[PDB]
């Protein structure tokens, strides 16, 4: 069956390598006759498949690279920890969280940037954040420097510790294939043990020493006197003052009649006006159940007993008449090659960090969040990035994996062979698709803002004139505000606010959340979406498809997965390869993500962000122009993008005037990525060398011989620059607004 | 016709070209001006592609078959439609 | 004015070293020696040697008019 | 030349469901090709337009749009399973062409008989300006 | 879109858009006189130009007139 | 070539067989006036009630002279492709052969002159189908919504 | 201001023109022996000097007038 | 039945060059009257604008 087979000490611990670069690839340990060979010594480090030709060594340097990334996380958590600590305001913001500006970062007062530590309130000054870790920090009750000390020292040593294991991992004691290999055991365990206990451990830590002290701070009292945490459990009774049921120890629990616990495991749902976040009850009734949901989820396959499933035995029952013999065999393909696996895990994980950026910001979980305006917007917009970004990554590993470890003559399918065997038709209907989208969602705006510009605003597209309506969504919000009537009594109130009933939430003078409608413009931009999404979809879903072997050259896969081009033949052959593929549908993916992120900016900022009065009159940040002003791209130039650009502009002479300097940076590589996404190399190789002879004449002529970057490094440092233009401007032109008006 | 290929004394009759020839267009023959004894040659010149692979293989001085461009046809386009 | 000035030389220099490049290394460079055999605009000498993406006079003259503009700018 | 071809004759095809790969409105109208090759034993491969297929015993018979397909599909079966193959064109009149060996023997290696299309004996350097030859159809490679 | 996106790519696109319209029905039935494609290399570095000069002499030049016509001053 | 039930079903290739494009039984330039008046019913609808002068009572006529405009303009490119593509006393490039494999007689309607007929027919038939359909929804007008 | 900025573009265009031209001679109607040792023919001996030094040129102008602009930024 | 109706009342518009000729003559008179006679309660252009505009900055020029 499945045992502990492992080997012992493989490779040892000797730095006879460290010296000589490139032992790896048999060519670059021979030595730099050029330049180029420093560019391609770091261009195929990671590469461990192209380095052997069994998965055995691959997968032993993947599992302790593994390590080397958590113990990077590990120690970044930990200076995240220790910053707060010993250099933040952490105690007064606790104080009262209302008008106090997080601020977790001091620069030194040596070359005049002492105006960075501007004021921040509270006695302080420093570098304003907006990594929102204080709202997390007062959820889990930290409320004493010391906790962020030792949590730091703890972080640290679970850093090194993981090192080690690393190191002892690949070194000493390297696990072997019927080890790796078994994927029956790591589903049951990670199903079971990892997502499942963690959760149920993280509830313990709430119902035991979150919920008090939260409640205590709710009620108002000076953190120095609140009692501390281990005297909460030690000593019962202060549990039993605040929950009479809670002083019954485990009869209520084991005897079936657990009703009585519903004090502090509720369905309360909605949000709590104290905070503006979720009832703390709730969130832990979810954590709890969610546990239990995984503990039970993970005994499903059969790993050394005789009861549970194998993840062979369930796949070959499903064939269906149209595709014929079904999954046949695909347990084979996901287990012979690790690509096909970080492709469909990069995939998974990119649509989970957008759900959750979405998630986010309409159910505020954390307390006093939903009003620290530029935390919000900031975490919104990190999490769409990085979904983003894991997406791209997904398809990008999915040709890598099409082109190299497919074959039909032992890795067989018939579900893919089908799938490939219609290409043409698939590429087809979506670039149809594409074109359709993007007539008919974006001539619309072109079409407004001409019937604008001509003095005909009765024949334009929106409330006041030619009119769109959304009317799904509307019936959706409906529903949901009518749900909690009889569909789900145990509720209170709808899930979230947003949904088109109830009232609002305003903590601090301020709102946090209100009902939101949706306008024609909101139908608009949400075509815009779906179409940016479909043409991108439509690029790396060509690429993938046509790694293989296109109608134009017929044995693309020969040569290779990442080459330039098939040389100016047949009228021309550059960016074919699917690595092309991947350098194209970035830029799109930048723009989509670019459009949603500015989209959501101005909604919230126009229908729900802003200041309460005191009789209750709202007077939004930017006044409600939303459903008048999105719908001219005109008007996202003068309402939005102009209008809203001033705090970044005049923001020289003050504490936010770091965010105005990268305003430029951001602007300025955003330019020079042209330079290298235009030219090509043949002239730059002249210019070279034209260099050399200059050089030459005074006996200066390097040995490492100057060659032109390669062209496809070309692309890639061209995009690379074109991203850091873009999301930095993006990113400077976000704080420095939202955190100085806001 | 459409395209045009030529090939030069500097030839080494090393044989990469034909090897790596897409669409079956060189071949070698017997020569008397290096140790193999064997030159190219281009008389499938219509069928010529026109993707300078072939050139990108041979190992000498500067080139010794070169692949001057011209005028377009149905099969020197990759057409297939 | 002076600072504009000389961001205004910057421009004049850098564009009429393209534009030089591209006329005197027309017959030839050490990359394609015999270029003079390949006419005035030609896409490419093959992505082999190195690769050779833009190389023509003709690129020369394209990679030109982006500095032109910008200095009249 | 005692080459002779071997007209091309119809026997099976492989064993395939037919996809979007095959021939077009170009086939139909200008021209197409035609590879034919024996094998050892049914196997599997990939065709070069699109997933993979069987071979049965026996000569077969394959159909495709252009020469660079069929020949990259040969150099496969050359390298892969060591067997040898022709590919005919053919003319919507009925005519059919022989291409490939031209002799039977492979043109990777020498075989007497072949002419002398194209040479130029002189180095590459030896080539002349444009200006020497203008307003002329000759042109310095010629 | 001219200057990033090299040619190889919009040809596989026509080649699949060909055999689309080719295999439609009430459409196969019109048949086209040139075979649709993707435009050479140097012709994209050239629209590209085009597109960009246009471009960026339109935009200059309506500022130019509206920020002095708007003020006169 | 991949055969699935969308390109390959009786009742598809039925209905596809029975509209006049393909109905070889039928004089050419029949087919040309019914897919005219076809068209000429079809496109008023939209270009009238939707047109820059509806809130006019006047939007009637309006979007009718459009359509017939339309339809002029797409018999004049009809046939221009025609002269283009299509030679005066060479054969036809017509689908001679049916599924089965009866060799059919080539299709006038794919020659010069057969051309001419269809392109013609067209026009007449979207003229007659714009003006019937503002005759039907400007005089006799009861049962619809517009 | 209209005036100014369109005389100005034109004779940008003009300029670039002039050196493409020039490189043209060069490519198409240069003769080596009608012009054996003359002042044309010695340019091209030295080409690599004149690139090299507008390329010095180029870089101190740049980096400078860079510099100076983000120091004081 | 309807056959011959539908081949006499469009028999001249047969001949394609002639149909050429007369749809663009036709389309061009047409679109030229329609235009030169469009009645100004249609077109806000057929009409002046019928008010004072108003004078630019720096006085009036
Ligand atoms: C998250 C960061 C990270 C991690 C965990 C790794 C992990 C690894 N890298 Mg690595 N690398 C990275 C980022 C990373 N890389 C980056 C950004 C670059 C620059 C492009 C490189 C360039 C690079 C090269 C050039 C090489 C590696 C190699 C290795 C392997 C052995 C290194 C080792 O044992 O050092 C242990 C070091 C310490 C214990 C402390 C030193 C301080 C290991 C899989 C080697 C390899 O895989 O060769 C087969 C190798 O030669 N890396
Ligand atoms: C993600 C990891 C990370 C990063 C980016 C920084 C970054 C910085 N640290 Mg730091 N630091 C870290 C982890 C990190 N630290 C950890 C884990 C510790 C505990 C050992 C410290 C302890 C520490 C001290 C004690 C000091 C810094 C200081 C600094 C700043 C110089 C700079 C902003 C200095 C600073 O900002 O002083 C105000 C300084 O004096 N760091
Ligand atoms: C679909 C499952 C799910 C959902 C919707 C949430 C939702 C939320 N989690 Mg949770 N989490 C989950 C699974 C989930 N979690 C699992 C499997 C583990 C293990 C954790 C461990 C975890 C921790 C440690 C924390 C959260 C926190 C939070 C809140 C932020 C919310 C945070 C929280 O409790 O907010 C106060 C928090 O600190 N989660
Ligand atoms: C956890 C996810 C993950 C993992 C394990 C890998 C791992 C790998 N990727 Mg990969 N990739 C990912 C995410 C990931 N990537 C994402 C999200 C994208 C989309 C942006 C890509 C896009 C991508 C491409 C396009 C290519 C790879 C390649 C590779 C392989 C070689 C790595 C290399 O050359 O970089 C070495 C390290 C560097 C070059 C450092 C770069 C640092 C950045 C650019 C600076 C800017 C950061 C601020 C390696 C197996 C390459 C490959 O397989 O080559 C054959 C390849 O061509 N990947
Ligand atoms: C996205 C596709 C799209 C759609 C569905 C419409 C739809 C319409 N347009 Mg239109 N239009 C579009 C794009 C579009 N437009 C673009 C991109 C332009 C600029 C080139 C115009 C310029 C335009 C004019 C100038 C006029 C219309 C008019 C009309 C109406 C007839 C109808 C509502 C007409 C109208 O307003 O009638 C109500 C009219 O006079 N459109
Ligand atoms: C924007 C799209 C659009 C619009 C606004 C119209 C508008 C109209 N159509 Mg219509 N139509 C359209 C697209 C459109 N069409 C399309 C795509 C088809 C398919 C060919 C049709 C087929 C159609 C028929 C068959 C009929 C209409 C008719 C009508 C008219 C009355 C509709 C009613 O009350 O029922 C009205 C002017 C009716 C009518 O009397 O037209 C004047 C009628 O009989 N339409
Ligand atoms: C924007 C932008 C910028 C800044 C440049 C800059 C330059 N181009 Mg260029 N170019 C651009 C866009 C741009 N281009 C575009 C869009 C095109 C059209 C394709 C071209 C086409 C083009 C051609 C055709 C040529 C140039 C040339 C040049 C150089 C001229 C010499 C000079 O002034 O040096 C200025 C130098 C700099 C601006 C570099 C300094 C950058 C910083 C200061 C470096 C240090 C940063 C940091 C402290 C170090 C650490 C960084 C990192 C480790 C974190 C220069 C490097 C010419 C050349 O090669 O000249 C010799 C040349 O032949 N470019
Ligand atoms: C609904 O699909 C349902 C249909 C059912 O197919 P089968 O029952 O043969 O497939 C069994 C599944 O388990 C997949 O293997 O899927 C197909 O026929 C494939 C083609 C989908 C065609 C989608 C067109 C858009
Ligand atoms: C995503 C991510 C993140 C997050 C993360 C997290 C948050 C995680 C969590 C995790 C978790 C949450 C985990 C948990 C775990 C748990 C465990 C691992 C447990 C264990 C336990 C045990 C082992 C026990 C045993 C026992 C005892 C001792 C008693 C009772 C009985 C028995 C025997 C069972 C961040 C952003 C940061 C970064 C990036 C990435
Ligand atoms: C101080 C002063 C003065 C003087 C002035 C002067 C004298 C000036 C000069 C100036 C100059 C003196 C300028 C110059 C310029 C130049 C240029 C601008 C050039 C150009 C060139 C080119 C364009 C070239 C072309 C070509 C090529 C490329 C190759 C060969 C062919 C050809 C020739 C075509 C006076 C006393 C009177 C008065 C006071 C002030
Ligand atoms: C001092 C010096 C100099 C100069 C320099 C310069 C002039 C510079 C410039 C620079 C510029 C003109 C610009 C820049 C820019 C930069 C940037 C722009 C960066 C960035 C970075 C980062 C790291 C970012 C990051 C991020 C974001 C924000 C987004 C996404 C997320 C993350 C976090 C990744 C000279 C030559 C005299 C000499 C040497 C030294
Ligand atoms: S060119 Fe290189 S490859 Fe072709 S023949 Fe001469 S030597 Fe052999
Ligand atoms: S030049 Fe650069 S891009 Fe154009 S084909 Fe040759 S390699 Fe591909």
């Amino acid at each position: 069956e499945v045992k502990i087979v492992v080997d012992r000490d493989p490779v040892k611990t000797s730095f006879e390598e460290w010296a000589r670069p490139g032992h790896f690839s048999r060519t670059l340990a021979k030595g730099p006759d050029t330049t180029t060979w420093i560019w391609n010594l770091h261009a195929d480090a990671h590469d461990f498949d192209s380095h052997t030709g069994d998965l055995e060594e691959i997968s032993r340097k993947v599992f302790s690279a593994h390590f080397g990334q958590l113990s990077i996380i590990f120690l970044w958590l930990s200076g995240m920890y220790f910053h707060g600590a010993r250099f933040s305001n952490y105690e007064a913001w606790l104080s009262d969280p209302t008008h106090i500006g997080p601020s977790a970062q001091v620069v030194w007062p040596i070359v005049g940037q002492e105006i960075l530590n501007g004021d921040v309130g509270g006695g302080f000054r420093g570098i304003q954040i907006t990594s929102g870790f204080f709202q997390l920090w007062r959820a889990s009750g930290i409320t004493s420097e010391l906790q962020l000390y030792c949590t730091a020292i703890g972080a640290l040593v679970f850093a090194a510790l993981m090192l080690f294991a690393g190191w002892f991992h690949y070194h000493k004691a390297a696990p072997k294939l019927a080890w790796f290999q078994d994927v029956e055991s790591m589903l049951n365990h990670h199903l079971a043990g990892l997502l499942g206990l963690g959760s149920l451990s993280w509830a313990g830590h709430q119902i035991h020493v979150s919920l008090p002290i939260n409640q205590f701070l709710d009620a108002g009292v000076d953190p120095k006197e609140i009692p501390l945490p281990h005297e909460f459990i030690l000593n019962r009774d202060l549990l039993a003052q605040l929950y009479p049921s809670f002083a019954e120890g485990a009869t209520p629990f084991f005897t079936l009649n657990w009703s009585k616990y519903a004090e502090f495991l509720t369905f309360r749902g909605g949000l709590d006006p104290v905070t503006g976040g979720l009832w703390l009850t709730d969130i832990a009734h979810h954590h709890l159940a969610i546990a239990i949901l995984f503990l039970i989820a993970g005994h499903m396959y059969r790993t050394n007993w005789g009861i549970g499933h194998g993840l062979k035995d369930i796949l070959e029952a499903h064939k269906g008449p149209f595709t014929g013999q079904g999954h046949k065999g695909l347990y084979e393909i996901l287990t012979t090659s690790w690509h096909a696996q970080l492709s469909l895990n990069l995939a998974m994980l990119g649509s989970t960090t957008i759900v959750v950026a979405h998630h986010m910001y309409s159910m505020p979980p954390y307390p006093y969040l939903a009003t620290d305006y530029g935390t919000q917007l900031s975490l919104f917009t990190h999490h769409m990035w990085i979904g983003g970004f894991l997406i791209v990554g997904a398809a990008a590993h999915a040709a890598i994996f099409m082109v190299r470890d497919y074959d039909p003559t032992t890795r067989y399918n018939d579900l893919l062979d089908r799938v490939l065997r219609h290409r043409d038709a698939i590429i087809s209907h979506l670039n149809w698709v594409c074109i359709f989208l993007g007539f008919h969602s974006f001539g619309l705006y072109i079409h407004n803002d001409t019937m604008s510009a001509l003095g005909r605003p009765q024949d334009m597209f929106s409330d006041t004139a030619i009119q769109l309506q959304p009317i799904f969504a509307q019936w959706v919000q409906n529903i949901h505000a009518t749900a909690p009537g009889v569909t789900a009594p145990g509720a209170t109130t709808s899930t979230s606010l947003t949904w088109g009933g109830g009232e609002l939430v305003a903590v601090g003078g301020k709102v946090a959340l209100l009902p939101i409608p949706l306008g024609t413009a909101d139908f608009l931009v949400h075509h815009i979406h779906a179409f940016t999404i479909h043409v991108t979809v439509l690029i790396l879903l060509k690429g993938v498809l046509f790694a293989r072997s296109s109608r134009l050259i017929p044995d693309k896969a020969n040569l290779g997965f990442r080459f330039p081009c098939d040389g100016p033949g047949r009228g021309g052959t550059c960016q074919v390869s699917a690595w092309d593929h991947v350098f194209l549908g970035l830029f799109w993916m930048y723009n989509a993500i670019s459009v949603v992120i500015f989209h959501f900016s101005w909604k919230m900022q126009s229908d729900v962000w802003g200041t309460i009065s005191d009789q209750g009159v709202v007077t939004h940040i930017t006044g409600g122009n939303f459903a008048q002003s999105s719908i001219t791209i005109n008007g996202w130039l003068r309402d939005f993008l102009w209008a809203q650009a001033s705090q970044v502009i005049q923001s020289y002479g003050s504490s936010l005037s770091a965010y105005g300097l990268f305003f430029l940076g951001a602007h300025f590589v955003w330019a020079f990525s042209l330079m290298f996404l235009f030219s090509g190399r043949g002239y730059w190789q002249e210019l070279i060398e034209s260099i050399v002879w200059a050089h030459n004449k005074l006996k200066v002529a390097p040995a490492t011989q100057p060659r032109a970057l390669s062209i496809i490094q070309g692309r890639a440092v061209g995009v690379t620059h074109y991203l850091l233009g873009g999301i930095a401007t993006t990113w400077a032109f976000f704080l420095a607004r939202i955190i100085a008006v806001g | 016709m459409s395209h045009s290929v030529k090939i030069y004394d500097t030839c080494i009759g090393c044989t990469q070209c034909v090897r790596a020839c897409p669409t079956d267009v060189l071949e070698m023959i017997p020569w008397d001006g290096c140790k193999a004894k064997q030159i190219a040659s281009a008389p499938r010149t219509e069928d010529c592609v026109g993707c300078k692979r072939c050139e990108s293989a041979c190992p000498t001085d500067f080139l010794s078959v070169r692949v001057y461009l011209g005028p377009e046809t149905t099969r020197s386009m990759a057409l297939s439609y | 004015d002076f600072l504009v000035h000389h961001a205004i030389a910057l421009g004049l220099h850098t564009t009429t070293l393209i534009l030089v490049k591209g006329a005197l290394d027309a017959r030839g460079s050490k990359l394609m020696p015999d270029k003079k055999d390949f006419g005035y605009s030609f896409p490419c000498d093959g992505p082999g040697r190195g690769g050779t993406c833009d190389i023509s006079a003709w690129d020369a003259f394209y990679l030109a008019v982006f500095w032109m503009l910008n200095t009249i700018g | 030349g005692f080459v002779p071809p071997q007209l091309d004759p119809s026997t099976p095809s492989p064993i395939f469901g037919g996809s979007t790969g095959g021939l077009l409105r170009k086939a139909q109208v200008e021209e197409f090709y035609v590879i034919t090759w024996t094998s050892p034993k049914e196997q599997v491969f990939e065709m070069p337009t699109g997933g993979a297929a069987i071979m049965r015993e026996g000569p077969n018979l394959l159909k495709l749009a252009r020469k660079e397909q069929c020949l990259a599909l040969g150099n496969r079966l050359r390298s892969k399973y060591k067997i040898a193959y022709q590919f005919y064109r053919v003319f919507p009149n009925g005519e059919v062409q022989y291409l490939h060996p031209k002799d039977g023997v492979y043109p990777e290696k020498v075989n007497a008989g072949r002419q002398g299309v194209g040479q130029n004996f002189r180095s590459i350097g030896k080539n002349v300006s444009p200006i020497e030859v203008k307003f002329t159809g000759k042109n310095s490679f010629d | 879109m001219f200057l990033i996106s090299w040619r190889g790519y919009w040809q596989e696109l026509i080649e699949t858009l060909a055999w689309a319209h080719e295999r439609t029905p009430l459409a196969n039935l019109i048949r086209w006189r040139d075979k649709p494609v993707a435009l050479s290399i140097v012709q994209a570095r050239l629209v590209g130009l085009a597109h960009f000069s246009v471009g960026y002499i339109f935009t200059y030049a309506a500022f130019l007139i509206a920020s002095t016509s708007g003020k006169f001053g | 070539s991949l055969e699935t039930p969308v390109t390959s079903s009786p009742l598809v290739a039925w209905y596809l067989s029975n509209l006049p494009a393909y109905r070889t039984a039928v004089s050419p330039l029949l087919r040309g006036i019914e897919v005219g008046l076809a068209h000429g019913y079809l496109l008023v609808g939209p270009f009238a009630l939707t047109g820059p002068l509806r809130n006019t009572p006047v939007h009637g006529q309006a979007g009718t002279l459009g359509a017939i405009g339309l339809v002029s303009i797409l018999s004049v490119c009809l046939t221009m492709y025609g002269v283009a593509s299509f030679n005066e006393g060479e054969p036809s490039t017509a689908p001679v052969l049916t599924l089965t494999g009866r060799k059919k007689e080539a299709d006038k309607l794919q020659t010069a002159e057969g051309w001419s007929q269809f392109t013609g027919g067209f026009f007449f038939g979207g003229v007659s189908g714009a003006v019937w359909a503002y005759f039907l929804l400007y005089v006799l007008d009861l049962p619809y919504f517009f | 201001a209209a005036l100014y900025t369109h005389h100005q573009y034109i004779a940008g265009f003009i300029m670039t023109g002039a050196f493409a031209h020039g490189a043209i001679f060069f490519i198409r109607d240069y003769n080596p022996e009608q012009n054996e040792d003359n002042v044309l023919a010695r340019m091209l001996d030295h080409k690599e000097a004149i690139i090299s030094h507008l390329s010095w040129a180029s870089l101190f102008l740049g980096f400078h007038t860079l510099g100076l602009y983000v120091h004081n930024d | 039945l309807q056959s011959k109706f539908f081949n006499t009342f469009a028999a001249p518009f047969t001949k394609r060059g002639l149909l050429l000729k007369f749809l663009l003559i036709g389309g061009g008179s047409l679109v030229a009257y329609v235009s030169a006679s469009a009645s100004p309660d249609l077109l806000p252009i057929k009409k002046g604008p019928q008010l004072p505009p108003t004078p630019g900055p720096r006085g009036k020029i």
